[PDB]
């Protein structure tokens, strides 16, 4: 095609061990969500998992909803919308 | 004061904060 592109396949090669979790946080980044649901014959493995993902959710969105509530400021939307996404992720 | 200075100078366009210090005035008898 003519673009630039590094040689991922020679990197992977002499450095397997640090791409392994590079891999890994690729596909973390882009993960499908699943079509069927849970249930009763999912691995418990699977069901740990799946509360842990909703737990991160709803600590999330808890924070969310008091650093809104507080109103530091009482003051441009996706601006204190991504300011506050990061304060949420780091705090 | 993090989370003021978080959404202080994302805002009105690395940063370390140091621990604030805590200055107390009163008006209470004075021995």
């Amino acid at each position: 095609q003519g673009t630039q592109a590094d040689d991922l396949v020679s990197a992977i090669q002499q450095n397997a061990n640090h791409f392994t979790e590079l891999f890994c946080r690729a596909i973390d980044n882009n993960m499908p969500l699943p079509t069927k649901e849970i249930d009763y014959k999912d691995d418990v493995l699977d069901v740990i998992l799946n509360q842990r993902r909703l737990r991160n959710e709803r600590m999330l969105s808890d924070r969310t909803n008091e650093i809104r509530s507080e109103n530091l400021m009482d003051t441009p939307p996706s601006s204190m919308n991504d300011a506050l996404r990061e304060v949420v992720e780091d705090e | 004061a993090k989370r003021i200075s978080i959404l202080s100078r994302a805002q009105s366009a690395l940063n370390s904060l140091p621990t604030f210090q805590l200055i107390l005035n009163s008006n209470a008898n004075q021995i």
